[PDB]
């Protein structure tokens, strides 16, 4: 086993906007919707129609870190998502929530393939694994015979960080950190190629229909096209200065729009490379960008930084830019960036993305104060705290919201006396308070478990939808819940299994 | 020409002595302990003990003979409760116990008078390192640069010392659970990592790392391996300065560990002096041909049985 | 903060510190990675072997630095 860690999240109900940056975008033509796969861990879908105050419809949230790929497919029913968190997810798209978790993946899951005409689907990641999904498969809700087998590729001797297959489905390719692309039949689930030419990894692939032509982005700068058949590099593009993380192609397969590090994207005719068409200079580095395909002359572009805002830009004009204001904007937040923990172990100051610097309370579960764009190292001198108090939880910033993680190790460590925690304890005089124990009973105050013929610590409580989530120590997630619902039935029970025992000692046994 | 003494065995004192002999036959190092006079002429420290003891070997009567080092081994007991005994010790832990405290000796002085210089120990030995961590998503580039006064290489079979160094600093992805936490991604994430010689020293000391820790089985054991040390050396940075190093060491001393395992054994130092080669055993000293000096590379065969091997190798700058 | 210990194979692996851990406390995590108990580890960085009494900040060691692992041949 691992170890079993409990946290929560310091943030609003909705978070209507992108904390952190997002990692990748589909459209689905039909609905007019554009999917963004969050690194605040987060799906969202929107609207992308005429000047509408809040494109937001929704958000899809059951992921414990980065989103890293998603695909759209069965007619935009369903949505299939890979995570950091190594889940495969499957959405129902239309409603906006999780049917299953797949759990083969045993590190970060990267990459995401589509073959339309089979409906099937490929993951791939750091484990160096790919598995072939069959959508229906996955979504079916009926009773099978079968055994609900999976079907692997092996061969990659590093990770894979890109993904593709063609429409077909009769070729597969990753790109990898071992510079090859290597070549399936995802039929077959056979070697075909191994392709020799990029000198670093290669985070864009992208097919043609007939899977006889590739092109893939690279970290070492260039661009390549491949012919399948002929199992060789036919050409090799160098439009950037800096790694190319992005790749989107023209429904002909002519022109290739390229996007990377260096902020600049590019459409550039395969034909003749010097034609080069700058669209234009992103305010940060390109990670995933989507051709709007209404039209033959692909009308638009949205595009994915690492910041929280979406931008599509027009190709309405086909080295100066084409344009220079965002056609349409997709509203970002911001995500914290700095924190820092002052020595009584119960205060954060942080930075975020727009400079600004805010006051929480890690035991509330709270900010306290907003401070708005002062010197942050000199705020973190003026609020010095004189005191000793031991290490009692960590910080996590991957997603942009303040997550807070209680490990077994050093839980308890900090005792703390009630008048110097600012509690009034109003009777008579105060005592030494465990801060882990308190916030742990703060934390699972609803569930039902934890009364004994008062509820809580007593002394205060959580934002009630502060989500509280129960996960392996850099591994799977167990389960994840809102504070207030954990007086549900399902969620008693479900509770009842996921809850670690040394979590069950202090919030229902009332031990120390 | 010169002198050439053994020093006399105290209990299990050869992890010194061996260590002695590799640094006087240093000639930069001899140098300097012989030239040194304290700063303040009142009181006794192990470098004063060190430089009793060279002058000692240096201005003696005879070519060949031995020393009893009674008095720096006392002051060596003295100062250190790790040393303060009559059991065998490790001889490269003892080199670095000697080397640091002379420098902290030596820094002292320096700021005694004035009422972040460096010392001729690092002067000698130091070199420094760049480590380069890349991480995989953001592709930033972080860099660290990190003095050293020798290089633990970790060694495999049937290789060259040279392609250890190679090893050394060769590109390692940290990854699976040994992602790296990078402060603009906010994230673990894979990452390359490589260790480059920035600056070379004056005298590269090599310790070859021969021990495998058996995670099962509770214990480690000596690694016996063929590793095959060439006189000469040569060393090299890549572009990105005014200046490009491309620099040969010569091959001066060894220090070679005798036994099967790691909680026991013997050791024996030899040096180049004059252009041929000698022997130290403690007291005994014995001229040896270059041909000789391939038992110690470790053995092909038998690994598990008795060795006589290369520990710490003592290189050079060509001069 | 995030450190290296470049162990006896070469291989590298990752310990979260906190500049007020002793060497003891780094060898303890060293252990729960590696199995090689405290009492047997030496831990070489900027040239010196660090002291057990002493703290990460008493070595001015900072995120990312590499500390170097090593045994003993006893002789
Ligand atoms: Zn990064």
């Amino acid at each position: 086993r691992r170890k079993v860690q409990v946290s929560y999240v310091i943030r609003d109900e909705v978070e209507k906007y992108n904390r952190n940056g997002v990692n990748a975008l589909q459209l689905d033509p039909a609905l007019n919707r554009l999917f963004t796969a969050g690194r605040d861990s987060i799906i969202r879908i929107w609207s992308v129609n005429q000047h509408k105050q809040d494109p937001y419809i929704a958000s899809m949230e059951h992921h414990t870190d980065w989103v890293n790929d998603i695909v759209l497919c069965c007619n935009g029913k369903t949505l299939i998502s890979a995570s950091s968190d190594t889940t495969v997810k499957v959405w129902n798209a239309h409603k906006g929530f999780c049917m299953s978790t797949l759990r083969t993946h045993k590190d970060y899951v990267k990459a995401l393939a589509y073959a339309k005409d089979k409906e099937l689907v490929a993951s791939a990641g750091l484990d160096r694994q790919i598995f072939l999904w069959d959508v229906n498969t996955l979504t079916a809700l009926t009773a099978s015979n079968n055994t609900v087998t999976t079907s692997s590729l092996s061969g990659n001797k590093d990770s894979i960080y890109s993904l593709a297959m063609n429409q077909l489905g009769t070729i597969i390719v990753s790109g990898s950190t071992e510079k090859v692309l290597r070549v399936w039949d995802p039929r077959t689930c056979a070697k075909l190629m191994k392709l020799k030419g990029h000198t670093d990894n290669v985070k864009a692939l992208l097919l043609n229909r007939d899977g006889t032509q590739c092109l893939s982005g690279s970290s070492d700068g260039t661009i390549r096209l491949w012919s399948l058949g002929q199992q060789r590099c036919i050409a090799t593009y160098r439009v950037h200065d800096e790694g190319v993380w992005a790749l989107q192609v023209n429904d002909a397969f002519t022109h290739v729009y390229s996007g990377g590090r260096d902020r600049k994207i590019y459409c550039t005719d395969l034909r003749n490379p010097d034609i080069r068409v700058l669209i234009c200079e992103e305010k940060a580095p390109v990670l995933k960008m989507e051709l709007d395909r209404s039209a033959d002359p692909p009308p638009a572009i949205w595009v994915a930084t690492t910041k929280s805002t979406v931008n599509k830009w027009t190709l309405k004009g086909i080295i100066t830019p084409l344009c220079t204001q965002p056609d349409q904007v997709i509203k970002g937040g911001a995500s914290i960036i700095q924190c820092h923990i002052f020595n009584d172990k119960r205060h954060i100051l942080t930075k975020d993305t727009n400079n600004n610097v805010a006051y929480w309370d890690v035991l509330k579960a709270c900010k306290v104060e907003d401070l708005g764009k002062v010197d942050f190292e000199d705020e973190i001198k003026k609020r010095f705290k004189m005191v000793y108090v031991p290490n009692w939880f960590s910080v996590d910033l991957k997603t942009g919201m303040l997550t807070i993680t209680l490990d077994e190790s050093d839980c308890f460590a900090a005792w703390v006396s009630a008048k110097d925690a600012g509690f009034s304890s109003p009777d008579g005089s105060d005592p030494k308070l465990n801060l882990g124990g308190l916030l742990l009973q703060a934390l699972l105050e609803y569930w039902p478990r934890t009364h004994v013929n008062q509820k809580g610590n007593g002394y205060f409580q959580v934002p009630p939808h502060t989500p509280v989530i129960f996960g392996e120590a850099g591994g799977r997630t167990l389960f994840r819940l809102l504070c207030r619902d954990s007086g549900g039935e399902t969620e008693s029970m479900l509770l009842n299994e996921t809850v670690p025992q040394w979590v069950i000692d202090i919030t229902v046994d009332k031990n120390m | 020409n010169e002198h050439y003494f053994g020093l006399v065995n105290f209990g299990n004192t050869c992890y010194c002595n061996s260590v002695l002999q590799a640094l006087y036959f240093c000639r930069p190092f001899r140098e300097k302990v012989l030239a040194y006079k304290s700063q303040p002429r009142k009181k006794e420290s192990l470098l004063t003990c060190l430089a009793d003891l060279f002058h000692s070997i240096a201005t003696q009567k005879k070519k060949v003979g031995v020393i009893p080092p009674k008095k720096f081994i006392t002051r060596l007991r003295k100062e250190n409760e790790l040393f303060d005994n009559y059991m065998q010790q490790d001889a490269h832990e003892f080199l670095n116990y000697l080397l640091n405290t002379i420098a902290d000796i030596l820094q002292e002085e320096r700021k005694q008078e004035k009422q972040p210089d460096p010392t001729w120990v690092h002067e000698i030995f130091q070199g420094t390192l760049t480590n380069e961590t890349r991480c995989l998503t953001c592709e930033t580039i972080s860099s660290k640069d990190e003095d050293f006064l020798d290089l633990s290489v970790d060694v495999e079979q049937n290789t060259s010392i040279t392609h250890c160094l190679r090893g050394f600093s060769n590109t390692e992805t940290l990854c699976s659970e040994y992602k790296y936490y990078c402060e603009e991604c906010r994230s673990k994430q894979e990452a390359h990592k490589r260790m480059k010689v920035k600056k070379l020293p004056m005298i590269l000391a090599l310790h070859l790392k021969r021990f495998k820790y058996m995670d099962q089985l509770h214990r480690y054991t000596k690694l016996s391996y063929r590793v095959v040390f060439p006189l000469e050396l040569r060393l090299f940075n890549t572009s990105g300065d005014a200046t490009n190093p491309d620099r040969m060491y010569d091959l001066v001393a060894v220090v070679v560990h005798c036994g099967s395992g790691p909680n026991r054994g013997h050791y024996i130092a030899i040096v180049k002096s004059h252009d041929f080669w000698l022997l130290f055993d403690d007291d005994i000293v014995e001229k040896i041909d270059a041909q000789a000096i391939e038992e110690f590379y470790g053995l092909t065969s038998d690994i598990s049985k008795n060795s006589e091997s290369g520990y710490i190798l003592f290189y050079q700058s060509r001069d | 903060m995030q450190i290296f210990v470049k162990t006896l194979t070469g291989k590298t692996i990752t310990l979260e510190v906190e500049p007020s851990d002793t060497i003891e406390n780094v060898k303890a995590k060293i252990q729960d990675k590696e199995g090689i108990p405290p009492d047997q580890q030496r831990l070489i960085f900027a040239g010196k072997q660090l002291e057990d009494g002493r703290t990460l900040s008493d070595y001015n060691i900072q995120k990312e630095s590499t500390l170097h692992l090593v045994l003993r041949l006893r002789g």
